C-alpha cells in the first residue's frame, strides 16, 4: 500500500528506483518469504549477472559484505527487505 | 448418538484422537475435582489450554458451556466434542 | 542528550580531526563504518530520549534551557546528514585519487 | 536420545547436527538470560574449535531471532535452521559462500 | 438399519494413542522389528473390540520401518457404499522412524 | 488372493529395468526428449503389460501413465473408482531421476 | 468419491503487504508427501556444465594472473518485542428477584 | 471499570471504541462482529490482530506490549490485541 523507503541504502538514484520497482512487483504477485526474495534475487541476477542476495523478514540480524554500491535495505508496510552483492 | 465413554458422553465416532481424547476425558474431570468448582468461569479453560499445549500440539482452541455449537473447518482429525452431566465441551487445534 | 551528541560528534570528529585519517585513511574508517551500522543500534539506545524530550516540550517548548538541547540533538542528525553526505562524496573521490 | 526439537531445514551430515543440537541445548541452558548476543558468540566460539567441520568456504555465521525469514548464498554443504521447543528460539548456522 | 454407526476417527483416536505410548520413540532394530508390529497390532485389536462397533468388521493393517533417504507412498482405496461402511488412518512418524496405521470398518449385513 | 504392494513390486521392477540404471549418469545423457518420449510412453506402458500378464492372476487390470518434464510446473495426482471390498483395488506410483517425472496409476478389479 | 486428502487443511491465508488485508485461498493441495529429497548430480546436461566450469574457469585463471581487495564487515539487527504472558477476567453481570402484590 | 492500555495519541484506542460500537449494533450473532473488528484491524495497522467478543469469558494470552485494549462495551465485553 505505502511506497518503499530506505533505512540504509548506498545505490544510485536509478538503481534505487529499479528496485523500488521490482519490490513492490514481488509483493503485489507472490504472498511468501522464500517467494518474494527468489523472485527478486531471481529478477536483480537477470539484470546484474551472478551473485545477489536478498533476505526478506520482519525481524534479524545481519552480518554481511557487499560491493561498495550494490546494497541496500529499506522496508514497505513492516517488511525489512535487505539486498547486497557478493 | 452420542454413545458413551468411560469418562462421558462422547459423540462416536468423533474427530481426534485419542492421546488428546483420553488426555482431555481423563483432564477435564481431573481438572474440575480436583481444586476446581462450577463456580470459576474459564481458569478451567486456561489450564485445560495450558495442559494441552504443554504435552501435545501447541495452538488449541477450547470452548465449554451449557449452550453452544459450531461448524468449522481446522486441523484435520483434532476434533473433541462431549457432553458430561449436561455441559458440551468442543476442542480443536488450529496450526 | 549529551551523551549521544558527544559520541555522534566523537565519530565526526575522528572524521576531520587528524591530517593522517583526513588524507591516508586506515582500519579506523572500517570502525567509523561499524558505528555507523551500530549507529542503528545506538539510536535504538536513544529512542527513549526522542519521546521523552516529545513529551518535555510538548508542554515545555523551553527556550532557556532548550540550548543544550538544540546543540546536542542537532548535532547528532548533523553527524547523520554529513555521514550520508560525506561516505558518498569521499568514497568518491578516494576511488577517483 | 536426542533432546526434541523441531528441524525445519538441514543439509549437513546428521552427526554434524547431532553435535548442534547438543551444544546448543546445553548453551540455552547454562545461558538462559541476557541477549542472544552470547549465545551466538559462545556457539561460534564453540563450532568454529572442534576438529571437525573442515571444510569451509568462507567462515562461520549462527543467527538467533523469533520472526524474520532471510536467504543466503550458503556453502551448498553446510546449513541448519531449527527451534528448540522450551524456548522456542529459531536458530540458523552456516558458513559463507 | 445402523443405529450404532462408524465414523473414522474413534478408531483414529485409538490408534493414536496407542502410537505414542507405545513406541516411544523406539529405533529400527531389525532383530524385532517384525514381532514390534506383531506385539502393537494385537494390542490395536484389542482396542478396537472395545472400540464399540457391533458388526463393523475391521480390517486392520500397520506398517513399521525406518526413513533413510527414502521416498515412499502409500495409497488405498475405498470399496463400499458410503452411507454404512468407512475407514480410518493414521500416521507418525519420528527422527528415523515411521508407523502408520489403517483400520477398515465394514457393517455386517 | 494378492497383494498390491508386490503390484507395485511389478511396477517397479518394469519401470527401473526398462530406463532406471543404477550408476546415474545415462540417466542425463537421457533427458527429456520431444523426439523420445512417445517411445518411451508406448515402451513403458508394453514392458509394464508384458510384467503384469506375467502373472497368471484371474483378476482385471487397467493402466495409466504420467510423464512430466520438470518440477516447476507443480501437479496434482488422485484416484477414486467405484468395486468390490475383498478383492478390489487400485495402485498410483511416482517416480522421479534427474528431469523425468513419471506417475502410473492401476486399477485392478475381480473378475 | 472424488478424493479428500486427510491430514490436510482447508483454506490457506496470507498477509499481503502491498494490499494490507489478508486473502485467504479455500482451494489446497491434496497429494500425501513425504520425503522429498533434492539432487545435485548433473550429468552432461547443456545448462549446468556451461555454468559450473565457466565460474570455476575464470576464477582460478584471475588468480593465476587475495586478489578482490580485503573485504569489510558490517552490522545489522532489528527491533525485537518482548513477549508478555497476561490474562484477565470478566464476571456475570448480577441480577435482582424481588417479589410484589397487586393493590386495590 | 477496567481499560487496559496501548500507544500513546489515542491512534488505536480511539479507532477501537467508534469501530465496535458500530460493530455490536449493525450484528446480533458476535460472528459478524469481531470479524468486522479484526479485518478493519488489519487493513489499518497490522498484519494479525485478535479479538474476542462476548458477555463472561475469561482469557489469558501473550500479545505485543501497548497492542492490549479490552473493553466493557455496554452489556458485552470486547477484549482484542495484536499477535504475531
Amino acid at each position: 500500500n505505502h511506497e518503499p523507503e530506505v533505512k540504509a541504502t548506498d545505490m544510485e538514484e536509478d538503481m534505487i528506483k529499479r528496485v523500488k520497482e521490482i519490490a513492490i512487483n514481488a509483493v503485489k504477485e507472490y504472498k511468501q518469504e522464500k517467494q518474494i526474495a527468489h523472485y527478486i534475487k531471481y529478477e536483480f541476477d537477470k539484470i546484474d549477472g551472478y551473485g545477489w542476495n536478498c533476505i526478506v523478514g520482519r525481524n534479524f540480524g545481519s552480518h554481511i559484505i557487499h560491493q561498495t554500491k550494490k546494497y541496500i535495505f529499506f522496508k514497505i508496510n513492516e517488511l525489512c527487505l535487505l539486498l547486497w552483492k557478493a | 448418538q452420542y454413545k458413551t465413554f468411560m469418562g462421558a458422553r462422547v459423540l462416536w465416532p468423533p474427530e481426534c484422537a485419542d492421546d488428546i481424547l483420553e488426555g482431555a476425558i481423563r483432564e477435564t474431570q481431573d481438572a474440575l475435582k480436583k481444586f476446581e468448582i462450577a463456580r470459576e468461569g474459564q481458569k478451567i479453560a486456561e489450564h485445560l489450554k495450558k495442559y494441552m499445549d504443554d504435552h501435545f500440539d501447541p495452538y488449541w482452541h477450547v470452548f465449554f458451556g451449557k449452550n453452544f455449537g459450531c461448524q468449522a473447518v481446522h486441523n484435520k482429525n483434532r476434533f473433541i466434542y462431549f457432553y458430561i452431566e449436561k455441559t458440551a465441551f468442543l476442542m480443536y487445534q488450529t496450526q | 542528550l549529551d551523551s549521544l551528541t558527544e559520541q555522534t560528534k566523537m565519530l565526526s570528529t575522528k572524521l576531520s580531526k587528524p591530517v593522517k585519517d583526513i588524507d591516508s585513511l586506515g582500519y579506523v574508517m572500517e570502525t567509523l563504518e561499524q558505528i555507523r551500522k551500530e549507529q542503528a543500534e545506538i539510536d535504538m539506545k536513544f529512542n527513549p530520549v526522542q519521546e521523552m524530550y516529545s513529551l518535555l516540550d510538548n508542554y515545555l517548548p523551553g527556550g532557556i534551557t532548550d540550548k543544550d538541547e538544540m546543540d546536542a540533538r542537532s548535532l547528532l542528525r548533523r553527524n547523520w546528514d554529513i555521514l550520508i553526505q560525506q561516505a558518498e562524496i569521499k568514497g568518491k573521490e578516494y576511488q577517483h585519487k | 536420545p536426542l533432546p526434541p526439537h523441531i528441524i525445519r531445514f538441514n543439509d549437513m551430515a546428521q552427526h554434524l547436527l547431532k553435535k548442534v543440537i547438543r551444544q546448543a541445548d546445553v548453551l540455552i541452558k547454562e545461558n538462559p538470560q541476557g541477549l542472544e548476543k552470547d549465545i551466538a558468540l559462545n556457539l561460534v566460539k564453540f563450532v568454529k574449535s572442534q576438529p571437525e567441520f573442515k571444510i569451509g568456504d568462507g567462515e562461520w555465521q549462527c543467527i538467533i531471532g523469533k520472526n524474520f525469514g532471510c536467504s543466503l548464498t550458503f556453502d551448498a554443504n553446510v546449513l541448519a535452521f531449527f527451534d528448540l521447543l522450551p524456548s522456542r528460539k529459531s536458530i540458523l548456522l552456516f558458513k559463507s559462500g | 438399519y445402523i443405529k450404532n454407526r462408524f465414523y473414522p476417527s474413534k478408531i483414529q483416536k485409538i490408534i493414536k494413542e496407542l502410537f505414542e505410548d507405545r513406541l516411544k520413540g523406539v529405533e529400527y532394530d531389525p532383530n524385532n522389528a517384525n514381532q514390534l508390529s506383531e506385539r502393537l497390532v494385537l494390542e490395536l485389536r484389542e482396542k478396537i473390540k472395545r472400540g464399540k462397533v457391533p458388526r463393523y468388521k475391521i480390517g486392520v493393517q500397520v506398517v513399521f520401518g525406518e526413513i533413510k533417504g527414502q521416498g515412499l507412498r502409500i495409497a488405498s482405496k475405498c470399496l463400499w457404499d458410503v452411507q454404512n461402511d468407512n475407514y480410518a488412518s493414521y500416521t507418525y512418524t519420528s527422527e528415523k522412524v515411521y508407523c502408520t496405521g489403517i483400520v477398515f470398518g465394514c457393517y455386517f449385513e | 488372493e494378492y497383494i498390491s504392494e508386490e503390484v507395485q513390486k511389478a511396477i517397479d521392477d518394469s519401470v527401473k529395468q526398462v530406463f532406471g540404471i543404477k550408476d546415474d549418469s545415462s540417466q542425463v545423457t537421457i533427458t527429456y526428449n520431444k523426439d523420445k518420449v512417445n517411445l518411451w510412453t508406448q515402451q513403458i506402458i508394453d514392458y509394464t503389460i508384458r510384467g503384469l500378464n506375467k502373472l497368471g492372476k484371474h483378476f482385471k487390470y487397467c493402466v495409466t501413465a504420467i510423464l512430466q518434464q520438470t518440477n516447476h510446473a507443480g501437479i496434482s495426482v488422485q484416484i477414486t473408482a467405484y468395486q468390490d471390498t475383498n478383492t478390489d483395488g487400485s495402485l498410483i506410483q511416482c517416480y522421479e531421476i534427474n528431469d523425468i517425472y513419471a506417475i502410473v496409476s492401476v486399477f485392478a478389479m475381480a473378475v | 468419491l472424488e478424493p479428500k486428502n486427510p491430514q490436510a487443511p482447508k483454506n490457506i491465508t496470507v498477509y499481503d503487504y502491498y494490499t494490507r488485508k489478508f486473502k485467504t485461498d479455500e482451494l489446497v493441495d491434496q497429494m500425501i508427501v513425504h520425503f522429498s529429497m533434492d539432487g545435485d548430480y548433473i550429468w552432461k546436461e547443456s545448462n549446468e556444465y556451461k555454468t559450473q566450469e565457466e565460474i570455476r574457469d575464470t576464477k582460478k585463471a584471475l588468480i593465476k594472473e587475495r586478489n578482490k581487495f580485503n573485504y569489510n564487515t558490517r552490522e545489522c539487527q532489528t527491533i525485537n518485542p518482548s513477549i508478555r504472558e497476561r490474562g484477565v477476567s470478566t464476571e456475570p453481570p448480577p441480577s435482582d428477584t424481588i417479589c410484589g402484590n397487586i393493590t386495590q | 471499570i477496567d481499560m487496559p492500555e496501548n500507544s500513546e495519541m489515542k491512534s488505536m484506542k480511539n479507532d477501537a471504541f467508534s469501530q465496535a460500537k458500530f460493530a455490536v449494533e449493525n450484528y446480533k450473532f458476535e460472528n459478524k462482529i469481531s470479524s468486522h473488528i479484526k479485518k478493519f484491524f488489519d487493513e489499518k495497522y497490522g498484519p494479525n490482530w485478535h479479538c474476542v467478543v462476548g458477555k463472561h469469558f475469561n482469557a489469558y494470552v501473550s500479545y505485543d506490549s501497548k497492542n492490549f485494549i479490552f473493553f466493557y462495551e455496554g452489556q458485552l465485553a470486547i477484549l482484542l490485541y495484536r499477535k504475531g
